[PDB]
């Protein structure tokens, strides 16, 4: 597997 | 301020996360189900042994770069 990161947007 | 959080699964497969200091971990929890194709309340989201609540922010939970999320089935 390749590395993954996910940006979490500040808006909720 | 943003860090980045490690999610291991169930599989010991790692999803990370960049996340805002003052963002709820609800959202990286809603995020990780889809990505992995489960409904968010089959899992239960562990730091350090304690469950992650919906409202926890990685400021309230002490969290540092790259700390470690696991991920377990609800019970």
């Amino acid at each position: 597997a390749e590395e993954r990161v996910v940006v979490i947007s500040s808006s909720e | 301020e943003y860090i980045k959080l490690k999610v291991i699964g169930q599989d010991s497969s790692e999803i990370h996360f960049k996340v805002k200091m003052t963002t709820h971990l609800k959202k990286l929890k809603e995020s990780y189900a889809q990505r992995q194709g489960v409904p968010m309340n089959s899992l239960r989201f562990l730091f350090e042994g304690q469950r992650i609540a919906d409202n926890h922010t990685p400021k309230e939970l002490g969290m540092e770069e790259e700390d470690v999320i696991e991920v377990y089935q609800e019970q």
